[PDB]
């Protein structure tokens, strides 16, 4: 019953600044076979359908801007947004795909 | 161009049944998995389960939360995903997203616009 805790719950910030957010896992999400961390980050703008940002912990999906950087391995992961734009306002979920799938509670980003 | 279109949402009452549909296109349907993720209004996302692809045998998996009540099937020919729901409990209510899954990126790289389900007496 993998449990993904994201920190913080919410965080507001002014545009252009650098933010981080934590993803913490119950079990190690590391596969020793292909040596991949089975974790993905998902962006969801208000009232819109979620969007894959990153997979395998650090691999940025096609089209996603460079300012989105994912890191960490095992049980500890973080999502870093260097220079937050207005378009970034949205809830961010980390998800374990190590065994089936499980989403975290999400970290909501605000832009004031 | 990848397209995922869900449908079959609306008001229902608990214990009843509801059939959610999700049309696809712009990619080889049978090459990928297909998951169902839901999000209760004002809450987080929830993975209900997926249905594997051709190489795996189109077998299905479910989260403990919906295992037994819900059942997932696909129609390779028309490339349409389905979610057969049973006993629409009060906490079953939410927007239902079908997505494109697999063991390639091990993530849902394409999502639909979702279909809203509201349970009212
Ligand atoms: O359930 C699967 O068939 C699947 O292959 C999905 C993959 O994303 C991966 O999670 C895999 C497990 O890691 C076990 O190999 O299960």
């Amino acid at each position: 019953d993998i449990v993904l805790t994201q920190s913080p719950s919410s965080l507001a910030v002014s545009a252009g600044e650098r933010v981080t957010m934590s993803c913490k896992s119950s079990q190690s999400l590391f596969k020793s076979r292909n040596q991949k961390n089975y974790l993905a980050w998902y962006q969801q703008k208000p009232g819109q359908s979620p969007k894959l940002l990153i997979y395998w912990a650090s691999t940025r999906e096609s089209g996603v801007p460079d300012r989105f950087t994912g890191s960490g391995s095992g049980t500890d992961f973080t999502l870093t947004i260097n220079g937050v734009q207005a378009e970034d306002l949205a809830v961010y979920y980390c998800k374990q795909s190590y065994n089936l799938r499980t989403f975290g509670g999400g970290t909501k980003l605000e832009l004031k | 161009e990848v397209k995922l279109v869900e449908s079959g949402g609306g008001l229902v009452q608990p214990g009843g049944s509801l059939r959610l549909s999700c049309a696809t296109s712009g990619f080889t349907f049978t090459d990928y998995y297909m998951s169902w993720v839901r999000q209760p209004p004002g809450k987080a996302l929830e993975w209900l389960g997926f249905i594997r692809n051709k190489a795996k045998g189109y077998t299905v998996e479910y989260s403990a939360s919906v295992k037994g009540r819900f059942t997932i099937s696909r129609d390779n020919s028309q490339s349409i995903l389905y979610l057969q729901m049973n006993t629409l409990r009060a906490e079953d209510s939410a927007t239902y997203y079908c997505a494109r899954d697999g063991y390639y990126v091990d993530a849902m790289d394409y999502w639909g616009q979702g279909t809203s389900v509201t349970v009212s007496s």
